[PDB]
C-alpha cells in the first residue's frame, strides 16, 4: 500500500523464466514498509497499457508514491537498484 | 494483388489503384514535405468516403496538436473520435520520466496498436514519424527489428498502414537509419525543392510491390489536402 509497482512484460520465448527471476530480485530488496509489485501481462490489460503510454518492454512503473516513474529495458533492475534507496516514502 | 483508394487527388492515378491493400507503405520525405499531411488524409478519406475507421499512431506530435493543426483544412478530427471512427494512439514520450536501460522490444506498442485495431474495427493505420522512435531509443538495430515485426502484425490483421519516415537530404538515401531495407515493398518519396523563390513539391512512387505505377516525380500542391497534377 505504501509503494506499488507494476511489471509489464511480454510473453515471447524466455520471458517466462526471466520475469519470475527479476520479480524475486525486487521482492528481496530491503524495505520496512509494505509494497505490492504486481506483474501485469501486457496481453490481458490493454486499458492499462494506454494509461501509462507504454511502448518499450519490459517496464516497471512506480505508481503509488508520486512522482510516478517508469523503468524499462531488460536491465531495469539496475535502475530499480539505483532508485530503491530514494523510494524511502514515509507517508 | 489489390489496392485500396486513398482518395488523395491524383495519387490513385499514379499508384494505378491506390496503396497495396493489407500492407504498409513507406512515406519518406524531409521536413515540411507533406508526410504527416499525407498520413492524415489517408485516414481522413478512409473514414469520410468509406465507413472504414482508422488508427493514428503518433510518436512526436501531441494528439491535440494533431487535431488542432488539422482544422486548417476543415477536418474536424475531434468529431471523428466522438463517433468512434478515429483513434489517436499517443506513443509520444514522457518528459523526464521515460528511462530505458538495456535491451528492449516494442511489444507493448505492438499490443497497443493491435488492441486499438480490434476495438475500433479499423482497416487503415498511420504511424507518424518512424524516424522518431529511432531518435528516442538509442538502439538502432533493436528498433529496426521491431518495426519489421510491427509491419507483420499490421499485415496479419489485414489493415493497410502508412509509416512516415524522415529523410537526410531531398535527393539522397531513401530513409534515415535504413527502414527502407525492412519495409521494402512500398516506398513513396515526397520532396520540396526551393529554387530561388519558387517552391516545387513533387511526389514519386519508388516501389509498389511490383504492381504497376507511374515513374518519376509528379508535382503536387497543398489546397485542403494533397493534389497531384502531372499525368
Amino acid at each position: 500500500k505504501a509503494l506499488s509497482l507494476l511489471l509489464f512484460v511480454a510473453n515471447r520465448p524466455g520471458d517466462e523464466e526471466e520475469t519470475a527471476a527479476i520479480q524475486a530480485h525486487i521482492q528481496q530488496l530491503p524495505s520496512n514498509f509494505s509494497f505490492e509489485l504486481k506483474v501485469v501481462p501486457i496481453g490481458e490489460q490493454p486499458y492499462l497499457l494506454e494509461e501509462y503510454k507504454l511502448v518499450a518492454t519490459p517496464a516497471l512503473i512506480k505508481v503509488r508514491p508520486e512522482p510516478r516513474q517508469t523503468l524499462a529495458g531488460r536491465k531495469l533492475l539496475q535502475k530499480v537498484d539505483y532508485w530503491w534507496p530514494r523510494w524511502q516514502r514515509e507517508v | 494483388v489489390k489496392k485500396i483508394p486513398t482518395m488523395i487527388e491524383g495519387f490513385d492515378d499514379i499508384s494505378h489503384g491506390g496503396l497495396p491493400q493489407g500492407a504498409t507503405t513507406l512515406v519518406s520525405g524531409t521536413s515540411g514535405t507533406g508526410k504527416t499531411l499525407f498520413a492524415v488524409q489517408f485516414l481522413y478519406n478512409g473514414i469520410t468516403i468509406f465507413n472504414e475507421p482508422g488508427i493514428f499512431v503518433t510518436f512526436e506530435e501531441s494528439p491535440q496538436d494533431i487535431i488542432k493543426n488539422a482544422l486548417s483544412f476543415g477536418w474536424n478530427l475531434q468529431s471523428l473520435i466522438d463517433q468512434g471512427k478515429l483513434f489517436i494512439l499517443d506513443a509520444s514520450p514522457d518528459p523526464d520520466g521515460q528511462e530505458v536501460a538495456g535491451d528492449f522490444d516494442l511489444s507493448a506498442l505492438i499490443e497497443r496498436i493491435q488492441y486499438a485495431i480490434r476495438k475500433y474495427k479499423a482497416t487503415r493505420v498511420s504511424i507518424d514519424s518512424v524516424t522518431a522512435v529511432f531518435q528516442q531509443y538509442d538502439a538502432a538495430s533493436v528498433v529496426r527489428r521491431e518495426i519489421f515485426r510491427l509491419a507483420f502484425r499490421l499485415a496479419q490483421l489485414g489493415v493497410t498502414t502508412i509509416m512516415t519516415t524522415e529523410r537526410v537530404d531531398e535527393y539522397g538515401p531513401v530513409a534515415r537509419f535504413g527502414v527502407e531495407e525492412f519495409v521494402s515493398d512500398n516506398v513513396v518519396i515526397l520532396r520540396n525543392v526551393l529554387e530561388g523563390e519558387r517552391r516545387r513539391r513533387t511526389v514519386e512512387i519508388l516501389k509498389l510491390r511490383g504492381t504497376t505505377h507511374m515513374k518519376g516525380e509528379y508535382p503536387f500542391t497543398i489546397n485542403n489536402g494533397i493534389n497531384i497534377f502531372d499525368y
